């Protein structure tokens, strides 16, 4: 069952739409090979394989909606003043979102 | 005073502004329906017509719209152009300048300026 | 008058205006004559460029044309 | 005849000497570490970094990065000094004379640029020489591709010898000239 | 061929050969055009197919009869039957008068197919790039239309091309001679024939006079 | 109308006549290349311009050739549905 | 008595036109029958606008050019 997952395809850019199998003759193919990369219908094979598609990406959108959620998360526990602006909240902006001191980029950082 | 050119202000600006306009606006769309309409622009006009046969009965312009005018002895170039194709002649080629000529001046384009039919 | 912009109010720009007339009326009344000339005269050309040349004239105007003899000089000088 | 005022405002040098062609002499500029607007925007920087660093708490963090942050300032205020400012704006200038020997002079810049930037067109060119496939610029020959990276570094010698040997440029009638203009 | 007798659609309210087809606004507007186009077919099966108006429809198992405003309306529902194997379609135009004119396999056999019979319409003997440049047709019957121009003209202005980049071997026209030509046009001595001699004689003379004053500083 | 136009570097593909949506397009009999057929263009009268012709001409550059007129324009080649010219 | 270019012999092109105008392509056949104006049959490596790599020439616009050699049209 698995043992059809395999990275052959990896290196075989654009396998999924026939219509790109000749080969990146263009710069345009590197477009439509943007283009045509969710586009499950117009893929090659059966509809089965559309809605395996759908749903897998559909699951793997929520991995990323989670771990987006999760560095929000991490932010708040380590990267923020979580912590005085629960003791005071009228007066302490907001902030789990640091600068590096880099380029001067310190004076983005500003007094929370 | 420093009025008093308002006398002449009150008049033309309605005037010039607003009666003059309307009745150009007017006059236009009256001459849109005129069949002599945008004639140098617009093809099959009637005037068109009426001015390039005008232009072709002057003896100077009779053979101007011809891209071949210009042979003061077109006999002498066309006995010129046989004698030199005759030298040339490939072996045993039944093809003469004359109709040759001719066959290479008809083509078929039938609809080239079919807009001269209707004015 | 209501002035705007900072240079008219920090300098005291200030318009002056005649108390007079200007033109009188018969002044503007002749230059109107000459508009009203000037109006005509655009009107004929606007005609006659609308129009445009007339070759077919030789048949039905009267005269012979003619060439001044300048202008067959020029001919003659080359283009 | 004061030519401040004969020109509205700016002054000619009205000298013709070789020494007043460097930058140095030019009377617009002046070195930074003797220029009042130079002392005053970096004493203003100074004293805005300093305001906002009181603002915080005296142990925190946030007060040590802003002791390292004005220690760069001072830093840049020294290095700096040297550097040629206008007489009006205080900011430091970049010469652009080919003086070679001042600083913030734009020679060694242009060199160092100039010498990575034919490195890098000469490894693109000698890939795209060695690799006359469609299928090697898509997946790329890595091996090849970082050989010719690496060999890249002696672009100003390989480059003039193949211009002069006639292997860089190949005459116009062997690539498309373009669209045609005439036939008739 | 033989044309059908294909009816005013105005007068042809329920008709046996009109396919159930839903009915939309984008069929042809009345009341204001009365051009339309025709097309019929028979079929085998009662195939559903879509109009090229919006909405679809159903052929009937005999003849089929619709009306379109359009000629490329009838052409896109005719490809669309073609791909259904159903040939034997016949496009039809008519006029306001009723006149039916048979237009889409005009000679029996569809365009894509060759008949003998047929002539190249629109034919150019040489490559797109062989037209001739518009700059040289100025004033003449293809003012702007330099892609009109039959093959002989093209060749000629190709020559009239060639001939003049050798500048130093031209002949220069010669100026008129306003003043003492030009009488009134009842003032000719007729004598065409000799009038080339003329011309001939004239030319010489000139030509002689060129050379002669050629030859004294050159 | 416009103006369709069929040089000799036809090489009797009929994807040209194919591609027409108002059937301008025909192959008529020729003997200048190995299909011994070439294209023509009877009734450019109903060309509306929409060039499909030209996209599937695989020549190297287009056998055929459509000049668009725009101050040439009737109902039939611009597609008119909702008014009659006629 | 063949006529025009060998076949897989590369050739110049000189149809001024053309996509490949100057360019060079491989032969890949010629027609042989005299009444065909354009028998030349030439493919090439890089593809036009619309995607054909080959194309038929005249016997007047391929002049048998050498190999293309390392990075060269
Ligand atoms: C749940 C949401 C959802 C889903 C599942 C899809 C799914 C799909 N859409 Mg779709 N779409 C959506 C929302 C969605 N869309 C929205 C909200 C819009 C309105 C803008 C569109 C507009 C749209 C169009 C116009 C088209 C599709 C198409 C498609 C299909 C192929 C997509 C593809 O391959 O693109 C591949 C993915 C990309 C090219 C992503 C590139 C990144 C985008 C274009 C730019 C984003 C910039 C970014 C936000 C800012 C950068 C930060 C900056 C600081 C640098 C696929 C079925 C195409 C199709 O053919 O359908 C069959 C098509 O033509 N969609
Ligand atoms: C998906 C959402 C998301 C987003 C937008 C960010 C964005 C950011 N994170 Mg972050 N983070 C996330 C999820 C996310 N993180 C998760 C899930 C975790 C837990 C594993 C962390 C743990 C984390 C730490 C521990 C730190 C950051 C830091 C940062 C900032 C600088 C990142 C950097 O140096 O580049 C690194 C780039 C790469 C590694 C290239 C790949 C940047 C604003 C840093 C920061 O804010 O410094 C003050 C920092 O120290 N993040
Ligand atoms: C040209 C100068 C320059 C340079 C060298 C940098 C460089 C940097 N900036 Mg930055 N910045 C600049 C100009 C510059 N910026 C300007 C002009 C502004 C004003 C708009 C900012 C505003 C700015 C902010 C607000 C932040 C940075 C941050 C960063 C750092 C992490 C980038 C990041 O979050 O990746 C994100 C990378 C990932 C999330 C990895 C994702 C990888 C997978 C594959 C996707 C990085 C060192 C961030 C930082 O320091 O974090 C603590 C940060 O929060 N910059
Ligand atoms: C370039 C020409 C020109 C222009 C743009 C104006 C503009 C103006 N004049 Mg005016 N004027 C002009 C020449 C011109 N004048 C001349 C030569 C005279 C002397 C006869 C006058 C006498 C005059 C009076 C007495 C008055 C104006 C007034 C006005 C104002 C109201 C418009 C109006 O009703 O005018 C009407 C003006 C005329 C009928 C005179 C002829 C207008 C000119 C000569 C025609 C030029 C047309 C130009 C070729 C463009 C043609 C193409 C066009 C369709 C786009 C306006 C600011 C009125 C106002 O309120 O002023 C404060 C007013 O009381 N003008
Ligand atoms: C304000 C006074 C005024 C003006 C501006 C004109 C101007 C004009 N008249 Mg007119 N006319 C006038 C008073 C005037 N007339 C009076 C008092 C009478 C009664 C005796 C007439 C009776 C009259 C007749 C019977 C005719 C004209 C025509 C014309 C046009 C001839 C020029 C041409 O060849 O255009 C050629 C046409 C065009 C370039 C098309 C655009 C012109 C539109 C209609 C007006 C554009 C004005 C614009 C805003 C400036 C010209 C626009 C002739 C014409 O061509 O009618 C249109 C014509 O047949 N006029
Ligand atoms: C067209 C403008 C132009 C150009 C092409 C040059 C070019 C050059 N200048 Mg020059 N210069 C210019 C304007 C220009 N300058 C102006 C406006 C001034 C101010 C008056 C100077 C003042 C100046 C000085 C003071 C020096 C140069 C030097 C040089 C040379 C250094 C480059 C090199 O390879 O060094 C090797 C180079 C030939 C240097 C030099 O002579 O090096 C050879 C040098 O010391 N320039
Ligand atoms: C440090 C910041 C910085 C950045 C980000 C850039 C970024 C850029 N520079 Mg650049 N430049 C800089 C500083 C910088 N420059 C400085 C300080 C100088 C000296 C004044 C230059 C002088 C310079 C020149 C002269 C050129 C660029 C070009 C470019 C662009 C092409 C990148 C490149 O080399 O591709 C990699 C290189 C290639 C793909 C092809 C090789 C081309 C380079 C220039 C090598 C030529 C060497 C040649 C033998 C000598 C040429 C002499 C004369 C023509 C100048 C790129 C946007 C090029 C550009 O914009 O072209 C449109 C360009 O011609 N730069
Ligand atoms: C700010 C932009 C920037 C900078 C500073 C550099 C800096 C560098 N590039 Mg580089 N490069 C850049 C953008 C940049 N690149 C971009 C946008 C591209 C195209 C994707 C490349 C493609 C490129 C290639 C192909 C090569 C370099 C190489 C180099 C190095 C030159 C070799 C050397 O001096 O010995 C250190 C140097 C570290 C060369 C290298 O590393 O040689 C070993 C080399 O061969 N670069
Ligand atoms: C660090 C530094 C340095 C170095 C630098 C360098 C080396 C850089 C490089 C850079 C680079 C290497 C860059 C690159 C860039 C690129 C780009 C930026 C691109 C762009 C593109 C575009 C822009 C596009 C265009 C176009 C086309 C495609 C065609 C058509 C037209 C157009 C325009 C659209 C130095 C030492 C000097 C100094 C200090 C600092
Ligand atoms: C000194 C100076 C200056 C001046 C400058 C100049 C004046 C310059 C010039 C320059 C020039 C006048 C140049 C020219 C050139 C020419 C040519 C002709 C070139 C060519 C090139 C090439 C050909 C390249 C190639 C390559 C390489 C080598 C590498 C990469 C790749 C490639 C292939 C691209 C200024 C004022 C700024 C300032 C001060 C300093
Ligand atoms: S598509 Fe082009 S080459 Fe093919 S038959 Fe039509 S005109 Fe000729
Ligand atoms: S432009 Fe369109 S309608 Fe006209 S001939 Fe070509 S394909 Fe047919």
């Amino acid at each position: 069952i698995f043992r059809y997952i395999n990275t052959t395809l990896w290196a075989k850019a654009g396998h999924f739409n026939k219509a790109l199998s000749k080969g990146a003759k263009t710069t345009t193919w590197i477009w439509n090979l943007h283009d045509y990369a969710h586009d499950f219908d117009i893929q090659q094979r059966s509809t089965g394989l559309i809605a395996r598609k759908v749903f897998s990406s559909n699951l793997a959108h929520l991995s990323l909606v989670f771990f987006w959620i999760s560095g929000m998360h991490l932010h708040g526990a380590y990267l923020s003043n979580y912590d005085i602006w629960l003791k005071d909240p009228k007066s302490i902006t907001p902030s789990s979102h640091l600068a590096y001191s880099l380029i001067g980029q310190d004076i983005l950082n500003s007094y929370t | 005073k420093y009025g008093d050119q308002r006398k002449f202000a009150a008049v033309l600006v309605p005037l010039t502004t607003l009666v003059f306009p309307a009745v150009a606006m007017g006059m236009f769309v009256l001459y849109s329906f005129q069949e002599d309409a945008f004639w140098r622009i617009v093809p099959g006009t009637k005037r068109a017509r009426e001015l390039d046969e005008a232009w072709r009965e002057h003896p100077l312009f009779a053979n101007s719209k011809d891209p071949l005018d210009g042979l003061i002895n077109p006999d002498d170039y066309e006995k010129g152009l046989e004698e030199a194709w005759e030298r040339a002649k490939p072996a045993g080629s039944t093809v003469t300048v004359k109709d040759k000529l001719k066959q290479l001046s008809k083509q078929n384009n039938p609809h080239w300026e079919s807009w001269r039919a209707m004015s | 008058r209501v002035p705007g912009g900072k240079r008219t109010q920090e300098l005291g720009l200030v318009i002056p205006m005649a108390d007079e007339d200007g033109l009188t009326d018969g002044q503007v009344a002749g230059l109107f004559v000459i508009a009203l000339v000037v109006f005509i005269s655009a009107m004929d050309l606007a005609k006659t460029m609308y129009n445009g040349i007339n070759p077919a004239k030789f048949k039905t105007s009267k005269g012979k044309g003619y060439i001044s003899p300048l202008v067959k000089r020029y001919i003659e000088n080359g283009f | 005849a004061k030519p401040l005022e004969m020109f509205g405002g700016v002054d000619i040098d009205l000298e013709d000497t070789p020494a007043h062609w460097t930058i140095k002499a030019s009377p617009v500029l002046e070195p930074c570490k003797d220029n009042k607007k130079f002392h005053k925007k970096l004493k203003d920087e100074l004293y805005k970094v300093k305001k906002n660093q009181q603002k915080f708490a005296e142990g925190s963090a946030a007060y040590a990065r802003f002791n390292k942050k004005i220690k760069m300032i001072e830093l840049r205020e020294t290095a700096y000094g040297d550097r040629l400012c206008g007489k009006k704006d205080g900011l430091p200038r970049t010469i652009a004379t080919g003086e070679w020997n001042v600083r913030g002079s734009a020679m060694w810049p242009a060199a160092i640029f100039l010498y990575i930037a034919g490195w890098i067109g000469w490894a693109g060119r000698s890939y795209l020489i060695r690799t006359n496939d469609a299928a090697k610029e898509i997946n790329i020959d890595v091996p090849l591709a970082v050989t010719c990276m690496a060999s890249g570094f002696s672009w100003p010698v390989a480059a003039w010898q193949e211009i002069v040997n006639g292997e860089m440029a190949v005459p116009n009638d062997q690539i498309h000239n373009g669209g045609p203009w005439n036939q008739s | 061929v033989v044309a059908e007798a294909i009816p005013r659609p105005e007068d042809l309210l329920d008709s046996p050969k009109f396919p159930m087809f839903e009915g939309s606004t984008g069929g042809y507007m009345s009341r204001s055009t009365r051009e339309r186009h025709a097309i019929t077919w028979t079929a085998k099966g009662q195939a559903k197919f879509e109009m090229p108006t919006g909405g679809f429809a159903i052929m009937n198992q005999g003849e089929n009869l619709c009306y379109f405003r359009k000629k490329e309306q009838c052409i896109a529902l005719g490809k669309q039957l073609r791909k259904m194997k159903i040939e034997n379609y016949k496009i039809y135009r008519l006029k306001k008068d009723g006149t039916v004119i048979f237009m889409h396999p005009a000679d029996g056999v569809f365009p894509e197919k060759v008949n003998k019979g047929r002539v190249q319409v629109n034919g150019r003997p040489f490559t797109i790039r062989g037209n001739p440049q518009q700059s040289e047709l100025k004033f003449t019957k293809y003012q702007g239309k330099g892609y009109e121009a039959d093959p002989l003209t093209t060749m000629f202005v190709k020559a009239r091309v060639m001939a003049f980049a050798d500048v130093p071997n031209l002949f220069a026209l010669p100026q008129p001679n306003m003043d003492e030509l030009v009488p009134a046009e009842e003032v000719d001595k007729y004598t065409r024939q000799e009038y080339t001699t003329r011309m001939m004689e004239a030319l010489k003379r000139v030509q002689d006079d060129r050379a002669a004053k050629a030859a004294k500083s050159l | 109308s416009h103006a369709v136009k069929i040089y000799d570097t036809c090489i009797g593909c009929t994807l040209c006549v194919r591609a027409c949506p108002t059937d301008v397009l025909e192959m008529v009999p020729a003997s200048i290349n190995a299909a011994k057929q070439v294209a023509s263009s009877p009734r450019v009268e109903d060309c509306v311009g929409c060039k499909r012709c030209e996209t599937a001409c695989p020549t190297d550059f287009l056998s055929i050739r459509v000049y668009l007129q725009d101050n040439e324009e009737t109902q039939y080649s611009l597609g008119l549905d909702l008014v009659d010219w006629s | 008595p063949w006529v025009g270019p060998k076949k897989g012999s590369w050739v110049k092109i000189l149809r001024p036109e053309s996509y490949w105008f100057q360019q060079r392509g491989q032969v890949v056949n010629v027609n042989q029958k005299p009444e065909v104006k354009y028998p030349v049959t030439v493919k090439f490596d890089s593809v036009n606008y619309a995607n054909v790599n080959t194309n038929g020439y005249a016997l007047w616009e391929v002049i048998e050019a050498p190999a293309p050699g390392p990075g060269e049209v």
